[PDB]
RNA sequence: AGGUAGAUUACCUGACGUUCCCAUCUGUGUGAACAUAAUGGUACUGAUCAGGCUCUAAGCAUCUUUACUUCCGUGUUCGGAUGGGAACGGGUGUAUCCUACUUGAUAUGAACCUACC
RNA sequence: GGCGGCACAUCUGUUACAAGAUAACGCAGGUGUCCAAAGAUGAACUCAAUGAGGACAGAAACCUCAUGUAGAAUAUAAGGG
RNA sequence: CAACAUCUUGUCAAACUAUGAAUAAACAAAGAAGAAUUCUCAGUGUUAAAUACACUUCAGGAAUUUAAAU
């Protein structure tokens, strides 16, 4: 049975890193988020101005309005049978860029150079490249031979049980 | 003995070292980030500073906007170049310290191509009244922040004296003039230090009271021939000859070899050979 | 008035040590948990000889007091004090509550339970007691460490290891490594020679 | 009479049967309380273009 | 071209001390008897702790001063010819600084008057070395070197050679 | 090579000693004014007489620490599933996930903008 | 049921099951206040403790150096900073 | 002797913790309406000024390719 505080069971939660505590990097202050960009909320104990609600900690959200000294954030919420849209306002010193687009961004590139180069073959008239294979789960691995001169035979069974004291 | 001592391996796997440059004494993160952040809304619009250091022996200053890369300096303008406009002894006054910053807003507006509509005062009876760079036409001046560092801001430290050139150079440096030479008499103290009214009122005292003394603190004034009253000349053609041409100017360099480390085979050999010399 | 041994052998709940919020805990009824020649050098006892629980249980202090007095009595009678250095390796370091029931004026289940003793939570295969002998008095020894177990619960197996006097390196471990000048007595025990830090002069 | 106090026994099952409602793509679209300055230049550019497509329908 | 002239040991500042537990007249007079004898107005000091004992934590119970230069050099001078340059060898610090105190002061005792009273000050003399300034400028502020500290000899070769007075070592 | 500003915040720290200073930096000299405090010790200002003594920077050591790697060890624990065995207590087999402490080997910084050498 | 207590409005740790929710008259405690400064800001300084020294002075009075990751302090309960 | 240091040793914590799983939680894997590129390009504002940058149905307009992205 616990009380029903705004900041109750945090602390695990709201403890600093081991040796991670005093001032943040340079780069949390510095970083730019445009509007549609992927962020993470990460409340900062050391900062208890505005410090943001428990619940969202490591929740990811997506930037959608950037004011003078918060970065507004929207997140998904889940009441009681459905999902609600929170819109929160957050410094950037609680929030942290998201890498959850960081391969889907891969693929977007590799795409893009290869639908570059067919703009010029097709110029040139030489048959155009093909774009990247799609990702597929690992497949069943197909018939391989292995030589017989570089091979060597362990032998394995059962082991003889041997007292641990 | 009874030793108690507070360095085991116990007290070091929960030492928290503090950064690098703070952890050397050189910079305060609480006030550098206070002045390094930009507007959220502003996106990668740089704001600068006007990084101020004075040594035993030279007066820097530098216009650097931070980046996540690091620091980047727009200009920097020094004082050890001060003989290049006349300026041969002396180059930590506050007179000094005033020509580095006038360099500095002189030379940058020159990068930028704006020193034709912003000029700011010349004129040597204007040196001691306050001076705000404004608007020109519907074009706004240059603005640059002041940063100070692990320096005290008395009444009438030097790196306010880097701060009113600029100011008078057309650079727009926010600032208040009550820590100035003044706050306190009025534009006549200003002016006078500006023009090194203090420094050549040393020399006329301390000839009055000993030569040891006056030779001891002055010795390569008196070689170069600097008279005391040629100080505030030598001050105001300083201001004109920068002017006309802040423009910086233009070998390899030899460089001295320290130590260098040692190898894996070096350092596991010596090792072997004293083990082999223990081998008492 | 002391409870039947059965009401507190199952482990339950979580661990409930003595500490700043558990006062008023009546003192462990063992106090000594080294017993016979605990000074002797690592080389005069070869021989080692362990208690091993088989069973996930409580083991109060009682009977851990009840044990030691019994070893301690049988081994002074047929090897004598120099002979052997037996040691328990279990501490009472949980505390049992017991909640009292008293007329009419009694609520009947609203309470908590006060400190009533102390025990050790074990596991299956842990060692309980152990000790070190030498070969002429192995037999003396395993006999009295067979009539121990009659004072606890469970089932405890008897166990003879193949290693030295305490220490983790086998019978012919212990002989080639201390011939090399690995192994450095300390009195009771060996520390290994270190081959690191700075180098001696 | 003690009664059973609280229970989740059966709550997920009900939250499951009509599932979780997800949100349409309205609710993400939404721009009060966005920045004032962004306001401000949104609006007189819709008002400009809007002057100048209905000028444009006048002529002809 | 010897660096022998920068680690010439000289007297960086010299601390005088009197704690007395009653606050009132007689501090007030104690700090006077400072001002006299220095020249420069004392730091009236509080307790830290409060204790029965001793009868008594934000009142005045010590005055303190501290001389540096040539000023520190002569007052050293008055108050070792008391004990006439006889300083015991357990007087000095593990870190190169050493300490008397004494009873009497020999002040003005011409126009000495009962009213201002008797004390006694503590003498504390702490040495230092060209290059100590690392370890107490505000920017860059450092440790200074373990060979450029100094350490109990380096004080007593000090004292026997600028003051000629030995040292006991009962 | 050095200095200013930094970003990573111990591979950057801590102790024992060692190497230069040619520039630079530092330490170094003085107290007249701005300014400073009980103290020109700090901070402030004026300077250049001397010095690599400290700092700083570079390197050493079976150095503590710290950072990667193997090993510990598929051992602890764990999700799914018996009309599986046990009086209990607890502990299999099957289809799966798999730490930690420790020990050993290596490293003891990388990198950005400006000026000067 | 009564007598007792407040689990009736409310906070901290734990039970509590490494998202959110989360029981008992479960456990260890807390609230109905206090502050013109104990609010705001600027500057300077570094705390507890230990070692070594210094008249009375002792283990506890005050002074100095060295080490000192907070082991102090921050109105209050506890937990965070 | 004790005491205090220091190197080992045996056993521990729901209201201790460096480290830390298995199971889980919330994102991404192409909806201003299925992509991309090239040319052209305006209104406000940021800005020292902008041709930078931000928002404006990826303001808007037109061509070429294009249905691909576990």
């Amino acid at each position: 049975p616990l009380s029903n505080g705004r900041n109750r069971r945090t602390r695990k939660l709201f403890k600093r890193p081991f040796r991670g505590h005093g001032l943040s990097n340079t780069s949390t202050i510095l970083h730019t988020y445009k509007v549609g960009d992927y962020v993470t909320i990460l409340c900062n104990s050391s900062i208890q101005h505005g410090l943001p609600y428990k619940a969202f900690h490591g929740k990811t959200g997506r930037v959608w309005n950037v004011n003078p000294h918060a970065i507004g954030v929207m997140v998904n919420k889940k009441v009681n049978n459905r999902i609600v849209v929170k819109r929160l306002h957050i410094s950037p010193e609680h929030i942290k860029p998201s890498g959850c687009q960081k391969d889907f961004l891969e693929r977007k590139a590799a795409v893009a150079a290869i639908r570059k180069q067919n703009i010029q073959l097709k110029k040139e008239g030489k048959p155009l490249l093909p774009l990247p294979a799609k990702r597929l789960p690992k497949q069943p691995r197909p018939a391989e031979l292995i030589k017989g001169a570089d091979i060597k035979f362990t032998t394995v069974a059962p082991l003889k049980f041997e007292e641990l004291y | 003995g009874f030793l108690k001592v507070i360095k085991n391996r116990a007290y070091f796997k929960k030492y928290q070292t503090q950064f690098r440059r703070r952890r050397e004494g050189k910079t305060d993160y609480y006030a550098r980030r206070k002045m390094i952040f930009q507007d959220k809304d502003k996106f990668k619009t740089p704001k600068y500073r006007v990084v101020v250091r004075i040594t035993n022996k030279t007066v820097i200053a530098q216009i650097a906007y931070s980046e996540i890369i690091g620091d980047k300096i727009l200009c920097a303008a020094y004082s050890h170049e001060l003989p290049r406009y006349g300026v041969k002894l002396g180059l930590t006054n506050y007179a000094a310290a005033y020509c580095t910053g006038l360099l500095l807003a002189r030379r940058l507006l020159q990068k930028l191509g704006m020193d034709k509509q912003f000029v700011g005062v010349s004129d040597a009876a204007k040196l001691g009244e306050d001076y705000t760079p404004e608007e020109v036409d519907e074009r706004r001046p240059f603005k640059c922040i002041l940063d100070v560092g692990l320096a005290r801001t008395t009444t009438g430290s030097k790196v306010f004296a880097v701060l009113k050139g600029m100011c008078d150079g057309g650079v727009y440096v926010p600032h208040s003039a009550t820590r100035f030479a003044g706050a306190g008499e009025n534009e006549e103290a200003l002016r006078s230090r500006i023009l090194g009214g203090h420094v050549a009122a040393y020399m006329k005292y301390l000839s009055g009271e000993d030569a040891d003394l006056y030779k001891k603190q002055f010795g390569r004034f008196i070689a170069a021939g600097i008279a005391p009253e040629a100080l505030e000349n030598i001050y105001i053609e300083a201001h004109k000859k920068i002017r006309e041409n802040p423009a910086a100017e233009k070998k390899e360099h030899k460089k001295y070899p320290t130590s260098k480390k040692l190898t894996l085979e070096q350092r596991k050999a010596a090792i072997q050979a004293k083990l082999a010399k223990l081998a008492a | 008035g002391r409870r039947p041994g059965r009401c507190y052998r199952l482990v339950r709940g979580h661990p409930y040590p003595k500490s700043k919020y558990c006062r008023g805990v009546p003192d462990p009824r063992i106090k000594l948990f080294d017993i016979g020649n605990r000074s002797a050098p690592c080389d005069d006892f070869p021989c080692c000889v362990h208690i091993v629980g088989l069973e996930r249980e409580n083991i109060s202090s009682e009977a851990m007091e009840a044990a030691r007095i019994s070893i301690n009595k049988n081994m002074l009678k047929y090897a004598g004090k120099d002979g052997f250095h037996v040691r328990i390796r279990i501490h009472p370091f949980h505390v049992l509550r017991i909640n009292k029931m008293l007329r009419l004026q009694t609520g009947m289940r609203g309470a908590w339970g006060k400190s009533y003793g102390s025990c050790a939570r074990v596991k299956v295969g842990q060692v309980l007691i152990s000790g070190r002998c030498k070969e002429q008095h192995l037999p003396a020894m395993i006999k009295s460490f067979r009539l121990a177990c009659y004072k606890f619960a469970g089932r405890q197996k008897l166990v003879i290891s193949n290693k030295w006097g305490f220490t983790k390196y086998t019978k012919e471990e212990y002989q080639q490594l201390k011939k090399d000048g690995k192994i450095i007595a300390d009195g009771c025990y060996f520390k290994l020679a270190t081959t690191k830090g700075p180098l001696p002069k | 009479s003690k009664d059973k106090n609280r229970s989740s026994h059966n709550q997920s099952h009900k939250a499951h049967r009509n599932g979780f409602y997800k949100p349409k793509k309205s609710a993400y679209m939404s721009t009060k309380g966005m920045n004032v300055q962004v306001l401000k230049n949104t609006k007189a550019q819709r008002k400009f273009a809007l002057a100048k497509k209905l000028e444009a329908k006048k002529a002809a | 071209c010897k660096s022998d002239v920068m680690r010439k040991i000289k007297i960086d500042k010299l601390v005088l001390n009197i704690s007395v537990g009653e606050s009132g007249d007689r501090l007030t007079r104690a700090a006077k008897v400072l001002e006299t004898l220095t020249g420069q107005t004392p730091v009236l000091s509080e307790a830290r702790y409060t204790v029965r004992a001793f009868s008594i934590r934000n009142d005045q119970i010590a005055c303190h001063v501290t001389v540096r230069g040539a000023k520190a050099a002569e007052i050293l001078e008055k108050g070792l010819k008391v004990k006439e340059f006889e300083l015991k060898a357990n007087n000095f610090s593990a870190t190169g600084n050493f300490g008397f105190g004494i009873e009497e002061h020999i002040d003005l005792g011409l126009k000495y008057d009962p009213q201002v009273g008797i004390y006694g000050m503590d003498f504390f003399v702490v040495l230092a070395r060209p290059g100590f300034r690392v370890s107490r400028r505000k920017r860059m502020q450092d440790k200074i070197g373990r060979d450029h500290l100094l350490t109990k000899e380096d004080a007593i070769n000090w004292f026997k050679e600028t003051y000629e007075g030995i040292v006991l070592n009962k």
